[PDB]
RNA sequence: UAGAUGUGCAUAGUUAAACCGAUCAUUAAAAUAAUGAAUAGUGUCUAAAGUUAGACCCGAAGCCUGGUGA
RNA sequence: UAUGAACUCUUAGAGAAAUUACUUAAUAAACGAAGUGAAUUGAAAUAUCUUAUUAACUUCAGGAAAAGAAAUCAAACGAGAUUCUAUGAUUAGUGUGAACGAAAAUAGAGCAGCCUAUUAAAAUAAGUAAAAUGGCUUUAAAGCUGUUUGAAUAUUGUGGG
């Protein structure tokens, strides 16, 4: 079953993982943000 | 590689990225560099290691590993015979290290030398060379031989006589430091 | 910008052979003859074989 | 009035033909009493028969022709079609060479 | 025997500048194995190759490639 | 004005096949000796169908590739 | 038809994008070529085969790119570059099978030829053609290719098919 996963959980590992220079940086982050963005997301990146 | 230093030039042989550092002890004046032209039919999207050495057209290619009864097929590669020797350069006169193939190395026999391998303007021959035998290319031309030697070429062919060269710059900056 | 690019792009030509250059310089100069060109006289004749092996 | 006739035919040709014409101009064409060898073209100099392969006195390598076989086809085609196939040198695509050869010697 | 062997070389023909001893006199044309031609003579020009186009300066033929004379001496 | 051009099917059969041909094939020469095979096709529409495409509809566990996440 | 204005980030360097600190710093995806290259699936199992020179990934490039004016096809008559669409063709052919699968030619869309290339390039092409061997492709030819070897000089019949 499902288990608290986010329980402890801070906002700096938020935007190391998932941020938006995570992956401008990145050579697989810059697919991820071309991908998110041939959908029309607004939301990029965390 | 790890080149030898030329005789009497201030000049050394250019590096496998294609920049020629110059050493502290020669005089440079300030934000200057040796940049050797660009190579007409760019570096090799495939295969790097060749980018770095006289390969010839040789590449890493890739086939298949039939079974003897079954004849199932696995991929393999193919790869050249490549070696590290030091060949001779008589414009230059020392021994020039590089990569080259086998199949290359009889090339340089049947021309007459690295220089003569060099020197050639056909076209299957600037690609053979690629952008490392495009540098080697570039220097000795900037020998007092090969400089001696197209300015003779130029008179059977019916050419003016031909404006300052590489290493006279750098044997005026060597002068200029003095004062 | 662009008077260091094309300064950058057509740098190569000092690491030309002499034969490359001959190729080129004799080319500079055959672009300056021209085209012949077919004179009044010239274009009657072609006119005649024209007429005789169509007509007669 | 017949000579303005007959220049005209001149320029009705192609364009193809009337380059060709002017750059390698058979000896029918040229004054009467002008000779073959003196004031030729600068392209005639640098080979008298366009469709044959020349061996470069410099270099002993043989120059291809300046016009390929499917070329020669092309110009005896369209030179046909407005009678001046006379005025063509000689070629191995040539409608009467073609059948020259055939009955001279056969299969 | 076959109809087919292994493919070998059988040298390089080179043309001697400085009478090398052991091996023949000075202007001497002969087949001499890649190894030596390559590390020893052509670095100490005791040698040149001897390509198409030296054979025309030269005025001599592909037909007056000579052999090697291993009871030559200075 | 004139000329030419644009798949195809059928009109001749027979045999493994060509030659051959209202005849052809086997008979190692052939021959009514014997046996078999000969006369309306073509196009369109309506409908039912064979074939390959997801092929009447819904449904796996799994396999491979590229990415994501400690 | 002209004209004033048009912030911040992606997008100087750093960083937890729309901040810092500076400064008249600035180009997504799809499509294209090459390189690498599966498996489900079908064969009523399954190895060759098929799925498939597919999907995907990597590099490079432009508004398109690639390709292109015959070392092409034809067959004893002749055609005359490349590209796209259809017919040819459930064909020739290969494969034990399952299946895979051309070209000539025809019709249409476009049509353009050249080296003095309407952008500036060749002194006519040698480690090349080709052979053995290991592979790819494929009908055994042709084409691509690692390794070891290695030619000839024009129809006055040299070279390739
Ligand atoms: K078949
Ligand atoms: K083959
Ligand atoms: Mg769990
Ligand atoms: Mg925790
Ligand atoms: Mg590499
Ligand atoms: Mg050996
Ligand atoms: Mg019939
Ligand atoms: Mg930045
Ligand atoms: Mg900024
Ligand atoms: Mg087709
Ligand atoms: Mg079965
Ligand atoms: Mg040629
Ligand atoms: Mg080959
Ligand atoms: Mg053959
Ligand atoms: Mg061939």
């Amino acid at each position: 079953g499902p288990r608290p996963t986010m329980s402890g959980a801070t906002r700096l590992v938020q935007k190391r993982r998932h941020g938006f220079l995570s992956r401008v940086k990145t050579k697989n982050g810059q697919k991820t943000l071309k991908r998110r963005l041939a959908k029309g997301r607004l939301r990029l990146s965390a | 590689y790890h080149q030898p230093r030329v005789p009497s030039s201030a000049i050394p042989i250019p590096n496998v990225s294609g920049r020629v550092p110059l050493p502290d002890s020669t005089p440079v004046p300030e934000d200057f560099k040796i940049e050797i032209p660009s190579y007409p039919y760019g570096p090799r999207r495939v295969y790097h290691q060749s980018n770095t050495g006289l390969y010839g057209s040789a590449l890493i290619r890739f086939g298949n590993n039939v079974s003897k009864r079954n004849e199932i097929k696995t991929r393999r590669k193919w790869r050249p015979n490549v070696q590290q020797k030091r060949l001779w350069s008589k414009s230059l006169g020392v021994f020039v290290r590089t990569r080259v193939t086998t199949r290359v190395l009889r090339t340089i026999d049947k021309v007459g030398g690295l220089d003569e391998y060099l020197l050639g303007h056909k076209a299957a021959r600037v690609k053979e060379l690629g952008p490392w035998g495009w540098m080697l290319r570039w220097r000795i031309m900037q020998t007092p031989e090969i400089r001696e030697r197209f300015a003779k070429e130029r008179e059977a062919l019916g050419l003016p006589p031909r404006e300052k060269s590489l290493e006279e710059q750098l044997r005026e900056f060597q002068v200029a430091g003095i004062q | 910008e662009e008077q260091e690019k094309e300064a950058k792009k057509s740098a190569a030509k000092a690491m030309l052979t002499p034969v490359q250059e001959y190729n080129r310089k004799q080319r500079e100069l055959r672009r300056a003859r021209g085209q012949p060109a077919l004179t009044e006289e010239m274009l009657a004749k072609i006119g005649e074989v024209v007429a005789r092996n169509k007509l007669g | 009035a017949t000579v303005k006739q007959h220049v005209q035919l001149a320029l009705s040709l192609p364009p193809r033909l009337r380059t060709f014409l002017a750059r390698y101009p058979p000896a029918s064409i040229l004054p009467a009493g002008a000779d073959p060898e003196t004031h030729k073209t600068p392209y005639q100099e640098e080979s008298p028969n366009p469709f044959m392969p020349t061996k470069h006195p410099i270099t002993g390598k043989w120059h291809n022709p300046k016009y390929s076989l499917r070329r020669q086809a092309e110009l005896v085609k369209l030179a046909q079609e407005h009678g001046v196939e006379e005025l063509l040198p000689f070629t191995r695509k040539l409608n009467e060479e073609k059948l020259r050869k055939r009955v001279e010697l056969g299969l | 025997a076959s109809h087919r062997m292994r493919l070998q070389d059988q040298g390089v023909v080179v043309r001697l500048l400085e009478d090398i001893p052991k091996f023949g006199r000075k202007h001497a044309i002969f087949r001499i194995e890649r190894g030596r031609m390559r590390n020893e003579w052509f670095p100490k020009n005791k040698a040149e190759y001897m390509t198409p186009a030296r054979f025309q300066e030269l005025g001599l033929t592909r037909d007056a490639i000579g052999e090697v004379d291993r009871s030559f001496v200075i």
